[PDB]
């Protein structure tokens, strides 16, 4: 019945509230119209956080809460699970300080958010690899928590996988500043794609070993996730390019793009919640007080939230809450540290890609190589007999190169996708 | 150099006690020249009027470590969470006292959480010791469906693959299930006849009548049970037969208290000798910034030994929890439980007292039969 | 699940083997008819035996 | 191709030279003092394999 939306000193707060005003009104009207209560507030601190959220609860039953920021601290969302634990209202994650997702979801927690799990992201990088025909795996990581998961899901993965993948032993960092192990545990790597699951900071003094070991070279490659590259525009100097990442940034999306999705998820919400229940829910009589005892005697919305369809865009979310159909475009570094958008990953957890990758100049040092020897085929005599590729989730044949070629789609347009 | 350690206690005469306690300690030694000035906040059931108390007791103060101990009444769960969802702010290292959940084991879940007390998922190496003294192989796991029996699962299967073997099934319960018959079967229907069990104490209780009642706790099935899992209602339906298993010195808060305040004392002039440090903000909102001594703490903690504690050495895993844990195997003779192994570290030390098993065996039995049932 | 009735060479075999190593045997039909391959199902990515 | 040590005590060029080496049979071609250090780093880059 009531929205509230929380914003930041990024942009105005006019705009911001006529934008959200304008939100339910675009399309769709809800036979309860919910309004907007957008305060512009940067106060990050937990007791601000807490005691605006009692006041918007207390502000005649608000039934949902959007909650933004503009820093990169992680707490705010360690907060909002206590707030969604205690107050079982549905929120919605916006782009921010909670935009990162590392923590399991509480089983009494209604959270449904835009970010994307180390689980869904394992899928795209496979999908790179593919597109890539990189068969070659170097999974170079640090003792993390949950990450000891992570890695055995990878294993399965590529173990299932129909391609035949390598799979080298996972070399970690056991502790850190060593400076006596570390060169033994880096002297096992030897391959041509190597995988960071770490954090940014152990991140840069890994790259800067890797530099002092010359692991940045022509025929080396690295994959970034989107934890380590969060924060697009801080790029150390020791950071070399060519780091094929995957992230949901504001690039393509805006805050009210966002937002406009969250009220849409919602409104899915409400509608399927008067489809199956016809009494409104209401909030504890307290904001944040627990005299009586926790209860919940209304069925919880994550079985309504399940098949969130939007004007044909399915925003459907798992059993735990994680999307299953995010953003995660494809981003790489530029020869002059910068990140572009170089493919997408929404049609249908399908990952496309712009069909460009000449970075192979060496950016940690300063050596020109000459490898990648481009070779010019014509396909009329019985000494190439290049044809299709079977659609069973591999590459090909085995033992056999790939290749490419343009194709016509018109006699007049002279476009062709490398096939 | 005035610091202002906070602490969480939960009633006026363990604030009392605690107090006196940490004023004696602040002359053992540790530190120099002056001492760090204490205060405590009684426990309540309430979330925020705990967190004013919390702010306007420890923020304002100069707080590097917290104090959190168990809730009053053990009945609830009460799982300290907003306390290191607070501390997650600035890295404050807060030290629990005998919260044995799996949740906290994890830093992802609580960015800055210490403990003296070993997780639940740590029975896993208690249970593969007994397994490797006593000759297992084949082994089938019990687990419900919450993150501590994933994280206890995981953990076992991590330290099984050192053998190389395999569990031969794994079944899976729910918090509220009444009716396990199906699954029960399953694990009749299997050539292991050795269980183990990791859920809640409801749901262990219904799981062993069934058990009970469908002719499990007969000759030749040997029970594994956690240390939660035997207390309450386990203790008047479960007959003999189960190894239990209890932590030694373990519900002490008074005692863990006394090593983890002269532990955090030591670790603050540790600190300062080190390079300057950043103070935490006097009002709870004014100041959003993050402390960078956050990871120094945990740089300076994980690598600390303390050998004058009453549990020994207290050293931290990976993790930041219990290593080398004081365990005890229990065992239930005549609705009366007698100690038989000791586990200190990384080692078994059966006792005099004989090891009775399910349907008055006084021999180890065995699941290495097949029963000549192959499908 | 009819009570059928099946005999040959592999049969013959199986019942030396029961008699030779102390076996008490139920044999059983394939339900799916095929030796097993790799069939895809809901999420392809997952190698599953029938 | 041969890789010489171009200064000693450079602490960090040397891993740089000593990346290149990827084989079973090395030749040393110094003397005892530098060799010695030689040795020793090689054990800590783990080339003392069998
Ligand atoms: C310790 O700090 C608290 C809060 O600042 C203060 O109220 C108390 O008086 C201090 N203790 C002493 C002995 O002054
Ligand atoms: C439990 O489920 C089984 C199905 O396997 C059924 O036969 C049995 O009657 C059920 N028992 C109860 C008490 O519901
Ligand atoms: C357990 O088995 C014995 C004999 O095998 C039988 O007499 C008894 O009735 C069984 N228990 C139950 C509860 O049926
Ligand atoms: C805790 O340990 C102290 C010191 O040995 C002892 O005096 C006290 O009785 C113990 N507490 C309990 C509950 O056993
Ligand atoms: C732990 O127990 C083992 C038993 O094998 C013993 O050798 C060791 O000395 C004990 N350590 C301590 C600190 O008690
Ligand atoms: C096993 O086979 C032997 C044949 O040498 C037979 O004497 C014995 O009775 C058999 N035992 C069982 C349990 O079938």
């Amino acid at each position: 019945l009531n929205i509230a939306v929380m914003l930041g000193h990024s942009h105005d707060v006019t705009e911001r509230e006529l934008r959200t005003l304008w939100g339910p009104e675009q399309a769709a009207g809800l036979p309860l119209d919910v309004n907007v209560v957008a305060l512009l507030m940067n106060r990050t601190d937990p007791k601000s956080l807490i005691t605006h959220v009692c006041d918007l609860m207390s502000g005649a039953r608000i039934h949902g809460l959007v909650f933004g920021d503009d820093t990169d601290q992680e707490a705010v969302a360690q907060m909002l699970d206590f707030i969604s634990s205690h107050t079982f209202v549905p929120i919605l994650g916006i782009h921010g300080g909670a935009s990162m997702i590392m923590a399991d979801k509480d089983p009494t927690s209604t959270f449904f958010q835009f970010g994307a799990s180390i689980q869904q992201q394992a899928t795209v990088m496979l999908k790179i690899m593919q597109d890539y025909d990189w068969h070659v795996f170097s999974l170079v990581t640090t003792i993390f928590p949950g990450y000891r998961e992570f890695i055995s899901f990878v294993k399965t993965t590529v173990d299932n996988s129909f391609v035949g993948w390598d799979m080298q032993n996972v070399i970690t960092l056991d502790t850190s500043f060593e400076d006596a192990k570390t060169q033994v545990q880096l002297k096992k790597i030897h391959s041509s794609v190597i995988l960071l699951y770490c954090s940014k900071d152990e991140a840069v003094l890994i790259l800067s070993e890797a530099r002092s070991l010359g692991l940045t070279g022509y025929d080396f490659f690295w994959i970034v996730p989107s934890l380590v590259s969060g924060n697009t525009e801080l790029i150390p100097k020791e950071f070399p390019s060519g780091l094929i990442s995957v992230s949901y940034d504001d690039w393509d999306y805006s805050l009210e793009a966002r937002v406009r999705d969250g009220i849409g998820i919602l409104t899915t919400a409400a509608s399927s919640m008067l489809e199956k229940f016809s009494y409104i829910p209401e909030a504890k009589a307290s904001c944040y007080g627990q005299m009586e005892r926790p209860e919940v005697p209304m069925h919880t919305l994550h079985p309504f939230m399940v098949n969130v369809t939007w004007d044909g865009k399915d925003l459907s979310f798992t059993e735990e809450g994680y999307q299953v159909h995010p953003r995660l475009v494809v981003i790489v570094l530029n020869k002059d540290r910068e990140w572009e958008k170089v493919g997408k990953w929404e049609n249908h957890t399908l990952s496309l890609r712009h069909a460009v990758w000449p970075r192979y100049k060496s950016f940690s040092d300063c050596e020109p190589d000459d490898n990648h020897l481009s070779i010019v085929t014509l396909e009329e005599a019985p000494f190439v007999i290049v044809e299709d590729i079977d659609p069973l989730t591999e590459t090909c044949v085995r033992n056999t190169v790939p290749c490419r070629k343009f194709v016509k789609i018109n006699n007049s347009t002279n476009e062709g996708m490398n096939v | 150099k005035i610091v202002n350690i906070g602490a969480v206690l939960s009633t006026r005469k363990h604030e009392q006690m605690f107090r006196e306690a940490v004023n004696q300690a602040n002359k053992r030694h540790g530190s120099w020249k002056i001492q760090l000035n204490a205060t405590s906040v009684t426990h309540k059931p309430n979330a925020i009027q705990m967190a004013l108390s919390v702010c306007e007791d420890l923020i304002s103060s100069q707080v590097y470590a917290i104090l959190v101990s168990h809730p009053p009444t053990p009945n609830d769960h009460f799982t300290p969470t907003p306390v290191s969802y607070t501390a997650g702010f600035y890295r404050i290292p807060v030290l629990g006292l005998t919260t044995r959940m799996s949740i906290y084991s994890d830093k992802s879940i609580h960015l800055s959480f210490l403990r003296t007390v070993p997780p639940y998922s740590h029975q896993s190496s208690v249970w593969f010791e007994m397994m490797r003294v006593y000759s297992w192989n084949h082994i089938i796991l019990l687990v419900s469906d919450d993150h501590e029996g994933r994280a206890a699962q995981k953990r076992l299967e991590t330290l099984l693959e050192e053998r190389e073997s395999k569990a031969e099934k794994v079944l899976q319960f729910d918090p509220g299930t009444k009716n396990v018959t199906a699954l029960l079967m399953e694990a009749k229907e299997l050539e292991a006849r050795v269980i183990i069990l990791s859920a809640s104490e409801d749901d262990a209780a219904t799981v062993y009548r069934a058990a009970a009642m469908l002719n499990m706790t007969g000759s030749g099935y040997v029970w594994l049970v956690g240390e939660r899992e035997i207390s309450g209602n386990a203790l008047r339906y479960a007959p003999d037969g189960i190894l239990g298993l209890q932590l030694i010195n373990g519900k002490n808060e008074s005692a863990h208290i006394s090593d983890a305040v002269g532990v955090v004392a030591q670790a603050v002039h540790e600190l300062l000798e080190k390079e300057n440090i950043t103070d935490p903000p006097r009002g709870c909102v004014g100041n959003t910034n993050i402390w960078k001594t956050g990871p120094l703490f945990k740089r300076v903690l994980m690598s600390s030994k303390y050998a004058d504690g009453v549990t020994g050495r207290v050293e931290f895993n990976e993790d930041g929890d219990r290593k080398f844990a004081n365990y005890s195997i229990m065992n239930l003779q005549n609705r009366k439980l007698v100690q038989v192994g000791i586990y200190n570290g990384t080692h078994v030390i059966p006792n005099d007292r004989k090891i009775i098993w399910p349907g008055g065996e006084t021999e180890k039995p065995r699941g290495y039969q097949m029963s000549t049932r192959l499908k | 699940t009819v009570p059928q009735c099946c005999y040959g060479f592999c049969i013959d075999l199986l019942i030396k083997l029961a008699r030779t190593m102390n076996f008490t045997y139920e044999v059983h039909l394939v339900a799916d008819g095929k030796f097993g391959t790799q069939e895809r199902v809901n999420n392809s990515n997952k190698k599953e035996w029938n």
